[PDB]
């Protein structure tokens, strides 16, 4: 089983940035994109954006445009996520996935998932 | 915006009879980039299919995806009671994926 | 007197290939004057292995394979015997027991302006390691599984092709340090290039 594991909860100031962290072990985090949803307390799940490490690439929502940023550090092999200017009810768990798998053709499904960033936009 | 309507949410399956989850394209896309995670209650979610191809990794294979192009199926010969979740089919082909609609699965 | 091929031309130009169609500029029947990279030169890691850089003009190879790169400071390390990293990996990779001279030096300037520089991409995310030597000019989008999609991308399906995104205030190992792999070979054909 390969470890996804994200930062703790954080509470933030709605209006400002936040930085949720997501790092992948036991596997080549090279050949592996990223992938990032929210889930909310009770609805389902939706994007928050999705980046390839390796190809540079970032993509995200259409009603997440320039205000969620997804970065990568192959470094440090993990997947950072910023979301500048988040509403008050993006409240809700930001999660991250990516294909667990190994060597430069590999495999395709999403089998592994990170256990969730909850993250609150409190007073 | 893609939207995958689906078979009612909140939809009694129970073991001992065949149970049945769709989800239909909003227009006929490639088979072979879907799949179908489910989130547990409380937990994050873990893949099960993709356009009926693999077994349901970590579940036995009463778990099967099905279908072509809109209408994909996932079908639970005999159902088992650990999967009370809820079901989502994920859409990871033309750029735009959807992930929501709330596909819940119960069981008993 | 003798004679000078344009080593020195090719390896100062407003424009080197990329990391993937890395150039292939054979040489032959010229007195490749070495002295100005070895004996007076100001280009940094100029680390040479197969032989020693002095008294290079002694030494004469069948055909000298000057290469041209633009590869981020950090991967300049990776131009070397397999090491590690998308360089000489996924990309231009030297044999085992390799040859030849690897000068690279930084280039912050000559070419590399506001904004990752249109050219100079990388070249990831292919089925195998690659072999030594072998140019990788095809661009294909590259498969991530067990489906075939049928040219357009995706998940999976990644481009092989990513833009050096690099601007002229980086830090010291993110600005591309101009390398070329000066590719020897001694081979069991006529030595060509010799002379001071």
């Amino acid at each position: 089983q390969m470890q996804l594991v994200q930062s703790g909860p954080e509470v933030k100031k709605p209006g400002t940035s936040v930085k949720v962290s997501c790092k992948a072990s036991g596997f080549t985090f090279t050949s592996s994109a990223v992938q990032w949803v929210r889930q909310a307390r009770g609805q389902r799940l939706e994007w928050i954006g999705w980046i390839v490490v390796g190809s540079g690439n970032t993509d995200y929502a259409q009603q997440f445009q320039e205000r969620v940023t997804i970065t990568r550090d192959m470094s440090t092999s993990t997947a950072y996520m910023e979301l500048s200017s988040l509403g008050s009810e993006d409240t809700a768990v930001y999660y991250c996935a990516a294909p667990n798998c190994s060597g430069g053709s590999c495999y395709d499904g999403f089998d592994l998932w990170g256990q969730g960033t909850m993250v609150t936009v409190s007073s | 915006e893609i939207v995958l309507t689906q078979s009612p949410g909140t939809l009694s399956l129970s073991p001992g009879e065949r149970a049945t989850l769709s989800c239909r394209g909003s227009q006929s896309v490639r088979s072979s980039y879907l799949g179908w995670y489910q989130q547990k209650p409380g937990q994050a979610p873990r893949l099960l299919i993709y356009g009926a191809s693999s077994r349901a990794t970590g579940i036995p294979d009463r778990f099967s995806g099905s279908g072509s192009g809109t209408d994909f199926t996932l079908t639970i010969s005999r159902l088992e009671p650990e999967d009370f979740a809820v079901y989502y089919c994920q859409q990871y082909g033309s750029s735009p994926w959807t992930f929501g609609q709330g596909t819940k699965v119960e069981i008993k | 007197i003798t004679n000078l091929c344009p080593f020195g031309e090719v390896f100062n130009a407003t424009r080197f290939a990329s990391v993937y169609a890395w150039n292939r500029k054979r040489i032959s029947n010229c007195v490749a004057d070495y002295s100005v990279l070895y004996n007076s030169a100001s280009f940094s890691t100029f680390k040479c292995y197969g032989v020693s850089p002095t008294k290079l003009n002694d030494l004469c190879f069948t055909n000298v394979y000057a290469d041209s790169f633009v590869i981020r400071g950090d991967e300049v390390r990776q131009i070397a015997p397999g090491q590690t990293g998308k360089i000489a990996d996924y990309n231009y990779k030297l044999p085992d027991d390799f040859t030849g001279c690897v000068i690279a030096w930084n280039s912050n300037n000559l070419d590399s302006k506001v904004g990752g520089n249109y050219n100079y991409l990388y070249r990831l995310f292919r089925k195998s390691n690659l072999k030594p030597f072998e140019r990788d000019i095809s661009t294909e989008i590259y498969q991530a599984g067990s489906t075939p999609c049928n040219g357009v991308e995706g998940f999976n399906c990644y481009f092989p092709l990513q833009s050096y995104g690099f601007q002229p205030t980086n830090g010291v190992g993110y600005q591309p340090y101009r390398v070329v792999v000066l590719s020897f070979e001694l081979l069991h054909a006529p030595a060509t290039v010799c002379g001071p």
